[PDB]
RNA sequence: GAAAGACCAAGGGUUCCUGCGCAACGUUAAUCGACGCAGGGUUAGUCGGUUCCUAAGGCGAGGCUGAAAAGCGUAGUCGAUGGGAAACAGGUUAAUAUUCCUGUACUUCUGGUUACUGCGAUGGAGGGACGGAGAAGGCUAGGCCAGCUUGGCGUUGGUUGUCCAAGUUUAAGGUGGUAGGCUGAAAUCUUAGGUAAAUCCGGGGUUUCAAGGCCGAGAGCUGAUGACGAGUCGUCUAGAUGACGAAGUGGUUGAUGCCAUGCUUCCAAGAAAAGCUUCUAAGCUUCAGGUAACCAGGAACCGUACCCCAAACCGACACAGGUGGUCGGGUAGAGAAUACCAAGGCGCUUGAGAGAACUCGGGUGAAGGAACUAGGCAAAAUGGCACCGUAACUUCGGGAGAAGGUGCGCCGGCUAGGGUGAAGGAUUUACUCCGUAAGCUCUGGCUGGUCGAAGAUACCAGGCCGCUGCGACUGUUUAUUAAAAACACAGCACUCUGCAAACACGAAAGUGGACGUAUAGGGUGUGACGCCUGCCCGGUGCCGGAAGGUUAAUUGAUG
């Protein structure tokens, strides 16, 4: 983390965050398949999400989700920097040549970790059914379906914490502080992710968030009646509506999950 | 002061020509308009 | 083909161009079928005219466009054979 | 004259050239024309396209979905603005030329014959293959000076000279492998990987050694005792042509070009696929196939004229407009600004007078110096480089070029270096070091003298300061009356969303969100920063809560 000073009026508040461990340039290239952008654009062309437009062009890296490989130690050849996550990436070298990305845990470095059935659970990066891990156990990168791959925890300085093991399932806490039973046979990371800094960091400017791919967010009452439901009014108005979406949906605290599949899954709202 | 019309070839036949009129069923339509009225031209 | 040989050769070109440079050159400008590959107007004039030809270039010609009443109308677009030979050996 | 010059793409489509013409077109006349009539002109293995390959996106066998029409999509196969062979100089004309001619190359294919011979895929690996910025350096084009050749000897002083003018050219390619950049190299043993295999790549173990290797400008030599060359001689009609044709060297400054897809650095983390190198599979009968040599032969089709800071494109016009990319000389200059010019191009298709008011675009202006006016609007002013000096306030970066002031041209005198360069001395004996000297070029420092009213003398080129309102700032917007205090913005907070996410477009399939996963994603309000952000839950919404009343379809008792 380093603040950078005001030589000029947009460094002012540029807050940046620095890694030196990871790797100067070049990413492992039989792990990279091309990505082109959206624009927040349907198959129609149509723009299903707002505020998406421009930015760097990034590669897409073959982050492996599920760590097949069982019973072959791994050692972590270097981190990389990926541009379509928060975290960092490891280069795993598998004991049989078998170059692999992986989420980057804590402890990023040069060591040693072997995803499998039964291996050493006080090693952040060994990944594990959560049958045969401890509860109380830090993890991240969960699956919830088996060989489905990693989806719950796997951002920035993200982790689950497992909270109870019963029959086939297993329950674990999320850092959105929602209780989640999760399958026991499904896999998941002992540790935390790396980059936990992550949330230090500041823009500074108004073309720092630009080179991200994030188009201008104009706002529901700088518009026209026509065009939100906050619209117009002469003057400065505050949208004398309630709150609103732009297609009309309440915004300020009306829920709007309504799975009803898979309510018997979670256990605990966010509360 | 430029104006609305910046012509290519390539724009023009893919935008208006014979083929983009008859892979769709509205401009196989628009040619058998423009043949029934007996144009001369029938692809712009 | 057996014909072919009497179809692709349409006459030669008879200009100030093609006068003053059968002359110097020994290049005879032919007026040729408007389908006519560079050799198929090689073998036609060896077989024709009976010469050893050593180079054919060839040159599409847009037919021009003449305003009258009732319109534009357009002269037949037509092709054009530059037929080089050895140095002596005048074709006829 | 960073174009009003030369050129490429697009777009146009004969406007190009030559004869004949002048009705109409040309804002006038026209003998002229981008106009009329008729002829001619566009030459490619190498320049562009096709062909090979793919991006966005399209279409899409079957397939999922949809009243129908159709939508979306897998295999696929189209799709360049990108990637894949190779030609350069000189001649030639009315008009084409990297295309024709001449000379010298280069790349790739086909058919042969010779010899030894593991050939083989779309499949595996390799490679192609790539960002922003910032720099050293090393060269080269080009520039300039000197020498050399040829001509000259000046309409008015001088000009045989230490004078003037012109010219002092030569490409690709071969050979060279240099400055420089990256890099461990070889042998052997093994192997849970690269969805089969693999002698290839990846992984592991062992042994020896320090220089291999792979790239890579440019100089040199060769291309080239050739072409080009001021001109001479000769023929003939002031010129067209044949032969001959002088000098053709050295020093400096040098790029925005090349080494260089290099190197350093930073986050925003920087195309695919083929050609190409390599590996085996299925097979071959291991003739075929491969690999070198040699010989003969080939490289199709299409575009090429002309216009592109435009009278030929887009603007109804021969219209002060617009239109992508490339080159870029001298002197002054930081400069591609600007001024005068070179090569080159042009006098903008109505002129002649005249010299009123008024009108426009300028020049100067007595004495005042904003009294003008809604308002210093317009104008006038300031304007550079070096040095000195510079306030409040401040987020410590600024403010600040604050404010203000001094020097500036020319010619000498004396004096400090820098860079090229090399007479010779070293040995790894040559594209090498060291280092003399001149010559060339680049900066000083100090003192004089001197001319003008005036020395950044022209063009060029900040006016400044003091209170305050608003918005933090750079940015955006009402194409064509509003550029702002409006929008955006970093930052902030609320709220939703556990993944087949909330949400959006879709009668749906599907797709975006996202190949992301709560430090994430949507919505909303506020708008850097500093100090803060008070009271109210009645209304309305949102969230949760019992379970009492009410309550729909559906039930169908009873009368």
């Amino acid at each position: 983390i380093v603040k950078c000073k005001p030589t000029s009026a947009g460094r002012r508040f540029v807050v940046k965050v620095v890694n030196q461990e990871l790797h100067k340039g070049a990413p492992y290239a039989p792990l990279l398949e091309k990505k082109s952008k959206s624009g927040g654009r349907n198959n129609n062309g149509r723009i299903t999400t707002r505020h998406i437009g421009g930015g760097h062009k990034q590669h897409y890296r073959l982050v492996d989700f599920r760590r097949n490989k069982d019973g072959i130690p791994a050692i972590v050849e270097r981190v990389e920097y990926d541009p379509n996550r928060t975290a960092h990436i490891a280069l795993l070298k598998y004991a049989d040549g078998e170059r692999r990305y992986i989420i980057a845990p804590k402890g990023v470095a040069a060591g040693d970790q072997l995803i499998s059935g039964i291996g050493a659970p006080i090693k952040a990066g060994n990944s594990m059914p959560l049958r045969n891990i401890p509860v109380g156990s830090t993890v991240h990168g969960i699956e919830l379906k088996p060989g489905k791959g990693a989806q719950i925890a796997r951002s920035a300085g993200a982790s689950a914490q497992l909270v109870a093991r019963e029959g086939a399932y297993v329950t674990l806490r999320l850092r959105s502080g929602e209780m989640r039973k999760v399958l026991a046979e499904c896999r998941a990371t002992l540790g935390e992710v790396s980059n936990s800094e992550h949330s230090l960091r500041s823009l500074g400017k108004a073309g720092a968030t630009r080179w991200r791919g994030v188009r201008p967010t104009v706002r529901g009452v700088a518009m026209n009646p026509v065009d939100h439901p906050h619209g117009g009014g002469e003057g400065r108005t505050s949208a004398g509506r309630h709150p609103v979406s732009p297609w009309g949906l309440q915004t300020k605290g009306k829920k709007t999950r309504s799975n009803k599949r898979t309510d018997n899954m979670i256990v605990r709202r966010r509360k | 002061m430029k104006r609305t019309f910046q012509p290519s070839t390539l724009k023009r036949a893919r935008v208006h020509g014979f083929r983009a009129r008859m892979a769709t069923k509205n401009g196989r339509q628009v040619l058998s308009r423009r043949r029934a009225k007996g144009r001369k031209r029938l692809t712009v | 083909a057996a014909e072919r040989v009497f179809k692709v050769l349409l006459g030669p070109h008879i200009s100030e161009k093609a006068t003053g440079l059968a002359d110097g050159k020994s290049q005879f400008v032919f007026k040729v079928a408007t389908d006519a590959t560079k050799l198929e107007i090689k073998k036609a004039v060896e077989s024709l005219f009976s010469v050893k030809v050593q180079r054919v270039t060839t040159l599409n010609v847009k037919g021009k466009t003449k305003r009258t009443a009732r319109g534009l109308g357009k002269r037949n677009d037509w092709k054009k054979a530059y037929i080089a030979l050895q140095p002596g050996q005048d074709l006829d």
